[PDB]
């Protein structure tokens, strides 16, 4: 199959900012919608937020309303991700997964992800 | 002292219960002795998939749970509806050993209750699991710097997986509504995906 | 009463094309999984494809678009057809019956040894 990768920092502090950057490429986005999902250490998975290629509505998370915004660049086929105000204990590997909206809750493709821990 | 006074007047007072106190401590235990291959699923060669898990039905044997901690680091020792000690005292009738390889932040899905990838399409524990998970690491003999591609699961199913049930099948799945009737190809995405252990 | 018998050893050089299979007995193989692994020495075997009965070929996501298994003949044998030769190529090659399941009830048929210069 096809898949790509994402790239971005590793570490940062609390209260620092952060550019998540997922690359992808020979696929079809615009008509997709693409998603990030955390993965707590020692926890399962979490929905952070989402965007559509249709309409372009952006939905974010209960516990990320104000503090997280993504824009999806469809010029260079990436997504992008800038965190504000991290905290302690949203250290998380995020996850850069795509999905078409006319089929089931399932995600079809997932990314690499990268583990970014705060201090 | 029962009365809480140095002094005690003329009558008949209870003061303690005559209780005789036990003398040996027979066991009695069945009359087994065949150490059976309790270390043909802990320290054997190349793990079954979570797909294929082996079964292995243990009965008319010595469970010695003193030969599990000598090899390499057991972690996650977690027994539900039993301690993890004091199971040298139990006479069980006959147990069930189920082992597979999973990934390392994928352990805390094998519990009663837990839900994920690999609890609802791969091995689902039921909610009165009396039983015991023990894992640990294998990046000695199950990883390899070369590209380490030998380890199946699924990742795409109907419904999810009843407690106890194997899924051997390979039928394709429609994660959309075109009738692909088996090609594998745009929304005909295959069941069983390999992992990537570096 | 398991004696798979494989073919296709020999000495060939880079750029030709293996077809290698090992014979099935007479029997009810299928209804089962079935599989390919080879044996290059110095660490653990690499499972390189498999022959799922239902007839769906899932092949290890390194060695893609360059091994290529089918069953074809249906009558008592697989078939395994790899194109693009190197010289890391030169292992024991082997067919295990019931494969991802392993090393309790799996059947380790012969071993024929391939070399690529």
């Amino acid at each position: 199959e096809v898949q790509l990768v994402e790239s971005g920092g590793g570490l940062v502090q609390p209260g620092g900012s952060l550019r998540l950057s997922c690359a992808a490429s020979d696929f079809y986005f615009d008509y997709y919608e693409m998603s990030w999902v955390r993965q707590a250490p020692g926890q399962g998975l979490e929905w952070v937020s989402t965007i559509s290629g249709l309409g372009g509505a952006t939905y974010y998370a209960d516990s990320v309303k104000g503090r997280f915004t993504i824009s999806r660049d469809n010029s260079k086929n990436t997504l992008y991700l800038q965190m504000n105000s991290l905290r302690a204990e949203d250290t998380a590997l995020y996850y850069c997964a795509t999905r078409s909206p006319f089929g089931d809750y399932a995600f079809s493709y997932w990314g690499q992800g990268t583990l970014v821990t705060v201090s | 002292c029962t009365l809480k006074s140095f002094t005690v007047e003329k009558g008949i007072y209870q003061t303690s219960n005559f209780r005789v106190q036990p003398t040996e401590s027979i066991v009695r235990f069945p009359n087994i002795t065949n150490l059976c291959p309790f270390d043909e699923v802990f320290n054997a060669t190349r793990f079954a998939s979570v797909y294929a898990w082996n079964r292995k039905r243990i009965s008319n044997c010595v469970a010695d749970y003193s030969v599990l901690y000598n090899l390499a680091p057991f972690f996650t020792f977690k027994c539900y509806g039993v301690s993890p000690t004091k199971l040298n005292d139990l006479c069980f009738t006959n147990v069930y050993a189920d082992s597979f390889v999973i990934r390392g932040d994928e352990v805390r899905q094998i519990a009663p209750g837990q839900t994920g990838n690999i609890a609802d399409y791969n091995y689902k524990l039921p909610d009165d699991f009396t039983g015991c998970v023990i894992a640990w690491n294998s990046n000695k003999l199950d990883s390899k710097v070369s590209g380490n591609y030998n380890y199946l699961y699924r990742l795409f199913r109907k419904s999810n997986l009843k407690p106890f049930e194997r899924d051997i099948s390979t039928e394709i799945y429609q994660a959309g509504n075109k009738p692909c009737n088996g090609v594998a190809g745009f929304n005909c995405y295959f069941p069983l995906r390999s992992y990537s252990f570096r | 009463e398991v004696q798979l018998v494989e073919s296709g050893g020999g000495l060939v050089q880079p750029g030709g094309s293996l077809r290698l299979s090992c014979a099935a007995s007479d029997s009810s193989f299928y209804d089962y999984e079935m599989s390919w692994v080879r044996q290059v020495p110095g660490k653990t075997p690499e499972w390189i494809g498999s022959m799922y009965p239902s007839g769906r070929t899932y092949i290890n996501p390194s060695l893609k678009s360059l091994v290529t298994i089918s069953r074809d003949n249906s009558e008592n044998m697989l078939y395994l057809q790899m194109n693009s030769l190197r010289a890391e190529d030169t292992a024991m090659y082997y067919c295990v019956s019931n494969w991802a399941s392993g090393s309790t009830g799996d059947y380790w048929g012969q071993g024929t040894l391939v070399t690529v210069s």
